[PDB]
């Protein structure tokens, strides 16, 4: 059992990295973990083009009709992967000693504190919370471009990723499929006369804690090779208090 | 065995200076600040010297802080003010110096020159402070307000 | 009761179970025109006052330009308020036993709803909004859970 | 393990022991309630509140700071007063449901004890006063927010009614971080706070005769009774004051107070009979063999109008848990038809002793309007194997 367990492990991710792959690929001058994880050195690279057209309030994070969304519509104490609570904790980062709005409102509207370093002055929100009276809530997002059609690119580019906080409903490996609000992902193709239509939809990828700011990745493998445009389609049906969502573009 | 020790201002600079220990506390910590050096800050002051920066967290409560304020000298160590001092008087021309003597002791605030003026005592000089070995401070470095010449 | 003067009394029945095995309501519409422009919680089954009263209760409401009838906590049956109090439809039926729940609102084409089983309301009195004194058609039948 | 209960009663005594209350109910033949003779209830507790001796001159405030507030605020509380350290129950208590993969954590308050704002005050504070205390006739001071003075503050005498055996305790109530001794002589970090006698000189002016420390039962940061038994204090004394110093600069030292008072004390028997339905929790059910439990006749239940609660550390972890609103308990139709409040209550002669509390249960919707309902009962002639449907216990 024990020998089976730790060889299924070794066939199932690879080219990855897994425990005994990374003492082979030590013999050519390998490292370990050091080799198989990405990071974004600049959070704010990558944000697509909403194509024109006419909005509201929102902007085009916000479509045509969104229902019950606000800019400022998200709690005060959120930060990024992680739980504020009320004494301190020993590992704390610098962002949970910081005023509750930021004193200037964003391109948006929004007087909510960004994680990620993402710069108020370009990243919009929008947000589900309230605290007057509850309602259900859409929001349809603008189609928002694809980068271009190469395959040497998508190489190096296999992720559309969408900072999002709230009680999302995704994808995970230590608890799969846990329930809540949505968020999703539309993806839309051309045609002979020119124009965008709905064919498509990717569940997130969720790996971070519950009401926490986090992203929700989305492979480009799902995605097909005639994708033009992607949008955002989120949705808070629940009239609880504490049950709410929150998006950002993609 | 090997010892060790660190002073400030290194090479007549009064720029901050950096050596976090890994026993997060000294053995002894004497300082001798000059009363002449008050009379040099703005008028809201700030730190003339310090064993952690101003807004680092929980620096007041671990490290040791000399703080100047328009109404006040206060030193401050683990969030114990020990011999806190009216401004004007020792901006007054009869202060020589300050000692912030930190040992097994106890740690303990001398502001020669000046007696105290209140407070039960009105007799006898301004050493101020606690005789307890626990309140030796946090070093991290030394971060000071001032600048140029020492 | 006949109330107060001649309207209707509200109720208290702290049932043990929790949920009942029938709750059968059957709410007239146009005596909804009574509520002040923006209409209060028409016969909801725990106080407005409680630690959690919509996450248990049943709340018709009518928020001033949609009447809707909730659940445990989600919507079913929502329906548009001037259509309602017009005359439009005639009952508000919101039969939740077991085996069936839903909220139909009889008259307004796709105003129907229904939920899963475990959705059932708990029951700990009657307690309405309404100032109306008597219609053939304001109704209601809880059955208590009396099994042991 | 005879002599550690032969000697627990003996000594101890008249005071309460369950020996005691077996002895007093064979030597009473039966009528006799075990601890609902030994515990003192305080209904009202606003006519016990204490008076400034006239003639004297105040702060900026009130007759709280005697002349000179320094650091100390009306609003100086704080709001969120959830305690430093949670209980964390230890494994194994019978009636809890706790999961045995980890400590089981709570936290919990009385009525009020920790809660947020209300109407203004004589001093224009925006402070909930808990145990029913009114308002407009109960200042209050605080040292919340300063976190760079170090700085203390003084009261005015305030007198006190003649002596009587059925009055022996003077409370006040802080809801801060205070210093204590405990009865085996530890103590609790905590801040100074203490109180003062004195003899107020008819012919001349006041004495200060002595200092003391309160004696309490827990240690928190909500709202609380500090008790000075007047066995303490000298046969001439005839007025009370306050003095706090708080010289610690660390944000979560501070406390608040209010002005002490002397309560009636009416027993535990009197204030509720034998016919009033309670709420007895699992632990004090079997001390009180005289009260009337609320009644379930036909899958309805009468309202409890009190409740019955063992200790701080006993409730939080065993009654709030065992009987939760999504296990199935009593608190079902309780938290959705009735709100709680609190009542100070003292054992009769053990001051130093944490035994629990009760509360008071007033209606969200009166009983003119909403009354009580008819059942119309019936019957019918199921069969043994029929359960026509499963019941709704999944919360
Ligand atoms: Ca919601
Ligand atoms: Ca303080």
């Amino acid at each position: 059992v024990m020998m089976a367990s730790m060889a299924i492990g070794v066939v199932r991710q690879y080219p990855t990295y897994s425990n005994g792959w990374a003492n082979i690929r030590a013999f050519a001058g390998g490292c370990g973990l050091a080799d198989d994880v990405l990071v974004e050195p600049d959070s704010n690279a990558g944000f697509l083009t909403p194509l024109p057209g006419a909005y509201g309030p929102l902007g085009p994070l916000g479509g045509e009709d969104p229902q019950g969304f606000s800019p400022d519509g998200v709690p005060d104490r959120i930060i990024a992967e992680a739980i504020r609570l009320n004494n301190p904790q020993p590992g704390t980062d610098y962002d949970w000693n910081r005023p509750i709005k930021l004193d200037e409102p964003g391109i948006n509207g929004s007087t909510v504190p960004l994680p990620y370093g993402l710069d108020p002055k370009r990243v919009p929100v929008a947000g589900t919370y309230s605290t007057e009276a509850q309602q259900e809530s859409r929001l349809s997002s603008a189609w928002y471009e694809l980068p271009a059609r190469d395959e040497t690119e998508r190489a190096a580019h296999p992720l559309v990723v969408i900072t999002a906080a709230g009680t999302i409903t995704g994808e995970s490996v230590a608890n799969g499929l846990t329930t809540g609000q949505t968020v999703d992902l539309e993806y839309a193709t051309r045609g002979p006369d020119g124009t965008l239509v709905p064919a498509g939809r990717v569940t997130p990828y969720d790996v971070g804690p519950t009401p926490s700011w986090r992203n929700l990745r989305y492979p480009r493998s799902e995605i097909p090779d005639d994708a033009v445009a992607v949008r955002v389609v989120a949705e808070d049906l629940s009239l609880s208090q504490g049950d709410w969502i929150a998006v950002t573009p993609p | 065995q090997t010892t060790a020790t660190l002073n400030w201002p290194q090479q007549g600079r009064l720029d901050n200076v950096t050596a976090p220990l890994i026993s997060q506390a000294p053995l002894e910590l004497t300082a001798t600040v000059p009363c002449s050096v008050v009379r040099d800050l703005p008028p809201e002051g700030g730190l003339v010297f310090g064993t952690a920066p101003a807004e680092g967290r929980d620096a007041a409560l671990n490290a040791m802080l000399v703080n100047v304020t328009e109404t006040r000298v206060d030193v401050i160590v683990r969030n114990v003010v020990v011999a806190s001092v009216n401004r004007d008087r020792v901006a007054g021309p009869d202060c020589q110096r300050i000692e912030i003597t930190s040992n097994l002791d106890g740690t303990y605030a001398d502001f020669v020159g000046l007696t105290q003026i209140s407070g039960e005592d009105a007799g006898k000089l301004q050493r101020t402070g606690y005789p307890d070995p626990n309140l030796r401070p946090a070093i991290v470095g030394v971060f000071t307000d001032l600048t140029g010449p020492a | 009761g006949v109330g107060a003067d001649g309207n209707v009394t509200e109720l208290t029945a702290p049932l043990v179970a929790g949920a009942p095995r029938a709750l059968d309501v059957t709410i007239p519409c146009r005596a909804v025109a009574e509520l002040p422009a923006d209409g209060g919680v028409v016969f909801s089954t725990n106080p407005a006052g409680g630690i959690e009263a919509g996450r248990n209760g049943m709340f018709i409401r009518a928020n001033a330009d949609v009447v809707y009838v909730a659940f445990r906590d989600t919507v079913a049956a929502v329906a548009p308020r001037e259509a309602v109090d017009s005359g439009a439809c005639s009952e508000i039926h919101v039969w939740a036993d077991v085996s069936a729940v839903g909220a139909d609102f009889a008259g307004i084409p796709d105003a129907s709803g229904t939920l899963p089983v475990d959705k059932r309301p708990q029951v700990s009195g009657v307690f309405t909004d309404l100032k109306v004194p008597a219609q053939p058609g304001l109704a209601a039948r809880i059955d208590i859970d009396t099994r042991f | 393990e005879l002599g550690s209960m032969v000697k627990a009663t003996v000594g101890r005594y008249p005071v309460y022991t369950v020996g005691s209350a077996n002895i007093a109910a064979l030597r009473s033949a039966g009528d006799s309630c075990a601890m609902a003779d030994a515990v003192l209830v305080e209904a009202d507790p606003n006519e016990g509140m204490l008076q400034p001796v006239p003639g004297q001159r105040f702060g900026e405030y009130g007759p709280l700071g005697g002349e000179d507030p320094v650091g100390f605020t009306p609003n100086g509380v704080s709001d969120t007063l959830e305690p430093a350290e949670p209980v964390a129950a230890n494994p194994g208590t019978p009636n809890s449901d706790g999961p045995v993969d980890k400590p089981n954590i709570g936290i919990g308050y009385a009525a009020g004890t920790g809660g947020g704002y209300g109407p203004e005050g004589v001093n224009g504070s925006r402070v909930f006063l808990p145990f029913g205390l009114d308002p407009s006739r109960t200042p209050v001071m605080g040292s919340y927010g300063e976190n760079k003075l170090a700085a203390k503050a003084t009261s005015a005498w305030y007198q006190l009614p003649p002596r009587t055996p059925d009055r022996p305790l003077v409370t006040v109530a802080a809801a801060g971080a205070i210093w204590y001794y405990e009865e085996d002589g530890s103590f609790n970090y905590g801040q100074s706070l203490k109180l003062q006698w004195g003899v107020h000189r008819p012919d001349g002016t006041y004495q200060a005769l002595s200092e003391v420390q309160p004696i309490d039962i827990f240690q928190q940061k909500a709202w609380r009774n500090l008790r000075f038994p007047l066995a303490w204090a000298p046969p001439e004394a005839n007025v009370a004051r306050i003095v706090a110093d708080d010289p610690n600069l660390s944000e979560d030292q501070w406390f608040a107070f209010t002005p002490p008072r002397v309560p009636v004390l009416q027993t535990a028997q009197q204030f509720l009979g034998s016919q009033t339905p309670v709420l007895m929790d699992i632990a004090t059910a079997a001390n009180f063999p005289c009260q009337r439990p609320f009644a379930e006749r036909l899958g309805v239940a009468e309202l409890p109008e009190y409740r019955i609660i063992p200790n701080f550390k006993q409730m939080v972890v065993s009654s709030n848990q065992w009987q939760s609103a999504a296990d199935g308990g009593p608190f079902l139709f309780i938290q959705a038809l009735l709100r709680t409040e609190a009542i100070p209550t003292y054992l009769r002669d053990d001051w130093y002793r944490d035994w629990g509390s009760i509360e008071r249960y007033i209606r969200v919707v009166p009983q003119e309007q909403a009354p009580t309902a008819a059942i119309e009962e019936g019957s019918t002639r199921v069969f043994g194997w029929s359960r026509g449907g499963p019941i709704r216990a999944l919360p």
